């Protein structure tokens, strides 16, 4: 990922073989081997991307360069250098050739149009059709071009009424109301323009992005909302884009909800967001996860699959967060396993079994490591992920199923997995279980193994104590407690919890070579301390006149100068 | 079956009650409500419905039915019940509970209310969001 | 404090929740892969409870090895004058600037005050994230009303940690 070394290492490599003279086929697939690698890698800027083109091109690549090409203006929006490069390569064709160019015009049309600086492209589409012999295609492009806020539509109305000699003005009125209409456009847009103009320039810092002054600008574009906004805030949004930014997404997302516009186009924003950022941002990734969840309800069958296929992207991605595997089981059990309390109660039991089925099942296929790839939650499960699997099959089994035993059971069994062990909504579920029966005894079993046998976060097992002291408080009385106490262990459920409050390794059941002493003052900076072995100071001086005092004994006088240090972060971190 | 009553004491509920009454005045509203829910049988469920949940409904009180935490633990209340089966609460929640609730307070209760049903009925999820769009 | 001994399985939000009820905490983060992580807390005294607190707890099956460790930016210049060799010195983290009569150290807070300053309350205090906000009487109610949310909440699922 060193990306300028990689720029260098494909300069060199487009060099050699430039500078062997020949095709340097292994030399050649070697700079495109690293040409693919830097795409999949970093961005491709229209610069690298153009002069791949522009190398595979003079290779006679033609198919080839249609495909980069594509992903290539994948990865440049606002790619009219491109897109016209495109439209030459477009221009010479086989038999598909008049339509596949003027696809491409249309395509172009739709991806760069709408910003001052893609005039080329319209010119470009003027000299394809004014190739051909379809004059009125040629006016019906220039019909679009008066329409449109541009740099230069003055010169382009011009030459429109000058090279209709025979057609001009046949429709004078709309032609002069759109010429006039995109003056005005321009007119408002020149100031932001000229705002961005007056700040774009590479100079290594925010002027480089123009960053204010482009967030300005969009801001213009978001209040004044003639719709034509819908085509034109992409043309503001990618121009903000070339030079990826997690806010200006979120930014583009409201504003597309905001107009109701279809919801194929916020999807593929979405899509194109959720490819183009880098990783760890969470925060637009699970925006588009809940928008998924809010739109659902309109479609029930395409909002599933295009759940199901994030979610997965997401959980290879981010394999340590759980909350995925938690959506997931609720949209699973909502779309793939419908009840309804319209239905006989034999159906409504059916679907709530068959979810117990796929449950149990997929944590003995996990546990046994036998992944049925049939089914999409073995391919989910994770060593992270599965305790909640675990506490969807208890929580069902309890609740719904209303089965005492077989969750008795399952907590017996899952209790000692080394995975799900130290799990917080396990025992948080097991808490609630217990606390459902009223009983005492594994209630306090359980937070007397708080500290010993079950490891959870200092905040939760701050909760369970402080919980369990409101219910114990409520709910019992004074001859289960007095009952509860046996003196050899000194647990009391009253007073227990609130010694414990904070302290996790908490048991209640020479002194001079502990670690508590050695480092008593400084604490990692353990040193023996010189001490007088026979020391008087308790012994009070009526009992001291008695006999006569020994002579003192001593220890550790040889080091009061050495002390110790265990730098664990000097060894383990710098050092590694 | 020996199930100590324990707010729900004549000396204690008076107490309970007289503090619940005045609605925004006092500070601790939700965690008086949260620990009123934790009896989990038919005798002790049933008291505690009569005479805080359906009290609080015919007084229509504003500061609880539009407060998302009354009716997320009324819910947890009816549906932790070990009597009734899941037919009987899922019926009586969805059926009964959730029809009471205004629609001028959707906005108000809705975020408390999915998050009690997709953490327990992930099937009623569109019903509920059919109810209150 | 430089908690060693990570086990890779543990996001920073759960070694948040581990090491929350220790004091107020400035920032909390894990390097990518590199088994240890860093918290650093307000006060001095807060650290050392933390230290004396988890010290060789296990956090998701490894034991855990705790001591004092330095910043971000302080190991990034140790690391730059190790390859150069040249000189490694650090600097001293700042101090509070005595006297504070507001705080009352190692105290946390989680979320129209008329306060009258007197001692045994607790006048001022840092805001989670951050900010100086003052603690009320109100706050207890508070913590306990978003203990209750984690104890239900967090039980199906929506927050491990």
């Amino acid at each position: 990922a060193l990306r300028g070394l990689d720029t260098q290492f494909l300069q060199d490599n487009t060099a050699l073989v430039q500078a062997y003279r020949g095709l340097d086929w292994s030399d050649i697939s070697s700079l495109t081997q690293m040409v693919d690698v830097i795409e999949q890698t970093v961005v491709k800027y229209g610069n690298p991307n153009d002069s791949i083109k522009l190398a595979l091109e003079t290779i006679l690549w033609q198919i080839l360069r249609k495909y980069p090409l594509l992903f290539g203006f994948w990865k440049r929006f606002a790619t009219i250098e491109y897109q016209l490069f495109g439209l030459k390569k477009s221009i010479a064709v086989l038999a598909t050739s008049v339509k596949w160019f003027p696809t491409s015009l249309e395509l172009w049309c739709d991806y760069l149009n709408v910003l001052c600086v893609n005039n080329p492209n319209e010119t470009d589409f003027i000299r394809n059709n004014f190739e051909i012999a379809k004059d009125l295609i040629g006016k019906q492009f220039l019909s679009h071009p008066f329409w449109d806020k541009f740099i230069e539509f003055e010169v382009g109305q011009k030459n429109w009424h000058n090279v209709q000699r025979i057609y001009e003005y046949i429709i004078e009125v709309p032609l002069h109301q759109y010429a006039r209409f995109f003056t005005s456009y321009k007119k408002f847009l020149n100031e932001k323009n000229l705002k961005t103009t007056r700040n774009i320039d590479i100079v290594l810092r925010k002027t480089q992005t123009t960053v204010n002054e482009i967030w300005q600008f969009e801001s213009k574009i978001k209040q004044p909302f003639f719709n034509l906004g819908q085509v034109l805030n992409d043309d503001l949004e990618n121009w903000s884009r070339y030079l990826y930014h997690e806010n200006t997404w979120m930014m583009y997302i409201k504003w597309l909800t905001k107009k109701n516009i279809s919801d194929e186009v916020v999807v593929d924003i979405y899509q194109k967001a959720n490819t183009f950022l880098p990783l760890d941002f969470k925060t637009l990734r699970y925006d588009f996860l809940r928008f998924l969840k809010r739109k659902y309800r309109s479609n029930n069958t395409l909002f599933n699959n295009i759940f199901n296929e994030t979610v997965s992207r997401y959980l290879k991605i981010w394999p340590n967060d759980i909350l995925l595997m938690t959506e997931y089981l609720c949209m699973l059990k909502r779309h793939s396993f419908k009840n309804s309390l319209d239905q006989s109660p034999k159906e409504i039991l059916e679907k709530q079994t068959s979810f117990t089925k796929i449950l149990e099942t997929s944590i003995t296929n996990y546990i046994n490591n036998q992944i049925d790839a049939k089914v999409h939650l073995q391919t989910l499960i994770n060593d992270k992920n599965l305790s909640i699997v675990v506490v969807e099959l208890i929580k069902t089994t309890w609740l719904v199923l209303k089965n005492n035993m077989q969750t008795r059971k399952y907590f017996n069994l899952y209790q000692k997995n080394i995975l799900i062990k130290n799990s917080v909504p396990f025992w948080l579920t097991y808490y609630k279980f217990e606390k459902s029966n009223v009983n005492f005894t594994k209630l306090n079993k359980f937070i007397r193994e708080l500290g010993v046998e079950i490891y959870l976060p200092t905040t939760v097992m701050n909760d369970i104590l402080t919980d369990y002291k409101t219910f114990y408080l409520t709910h019992s009385n004074i001859v289960t407690y007095e009952s509860s106490i046996i003196d050899s262990n000194t647990f009391d459920p009253i007073l227990y919890p609130e010694l414990k409050m904070s302290n996790p390794k908490y048991d209640p059941v020479d002194w001079h070579k502990k670690t508590e002493w050695k480092e008593a003052g400084h604490i990692g900076i353990t040193t023996e301390r010189p001490q007088i072995s026979n020391s008087i100071i308790e012994c009070n001086s009526g009992t001291l006149i008695q006999k006569p005092i020994s002579l003192p004994n001593f220890r550790n006088l040889e080091k009061i100068n050495q002390v110790k240090i265990n730098d664990l972060y000097t060894e383990e971190f710098l050092k590694e | 079956d020996s199930q100590s009553n324990g707010l729900l004491n004549k000396e204690l509920f008076d107490k309970v009650w007289k503090r619940l009454s005045c609605k925004e005045k006092k500070s601790g509203q939700e965690i008086l409500l949260n620990n009123l829910v934790q009896f989990y049988s038919k005798d002790t469920v049933e008291f505690v419905e009569k005479n805080i949940f359906q009290k609080i409904i015919e007084f229509g009180w504003e500061y609880y039915l539009q407060n998302g935490m009354f009716w997320n633990c009324y819910c947890r209340l009816i549906y932790f019940d070990t009597s009734r089966s899941y037919l009987d609460k899922r019926q009586y929640i969805v059926r009964k509970i959730w029809p009471q609730i205004d629609k001028k307070f959707a906005q108000s209760v809705l975020p408390s209310l999915t998050e009690f049903c997709e953490s327990y009925f992930p099937e009623e999820m569109d019903t509920l969001e059919e109810m209150f769009t | 404090v430089f908690i060693g001994g990570l086990s890779s399985l543990v996001t920073e939000d759960e070694l948040r929740a581990y090491f929350q009820p220790f004091g107020t905490i400035v920032y909390v983060k894990i390097p990518v892969g590199k088994c240890c992580g860093f918290v650093q807390y307000v006060d001095r005294l807060s650290a050392e409870a933390a230290i004396a607190g988890m010290q060789g707890f296990p956090i998701a099956n490894s034991r855990v090895r705790l001591s004092w460790g330095r910043s971000a930016k302080q190991t990034a210049l140790l690391q730059q004058a190790m390859l150069s060799n040249s000189l490694q010195v650090q600097q001293q983290q700042p101090g509070l600037q005595q006297p504070n009569y507001g705080y009352i150290p190692s105290s946390t807070c989680e979320a129209n005050v008329s306060s009258t300053m007197l001692p045994g309350c607790q006048i001022l205090n840092y805001s989670n994230p951050q900010q100086v906000i003052m603690q009320g009487s109100e706050a207890v109610v508070n913590s306990t009303n978003a203990m209750l949310n984690r104890l239900e909440q967090g039980s199906n699922g929506f927050m491990f940690a």
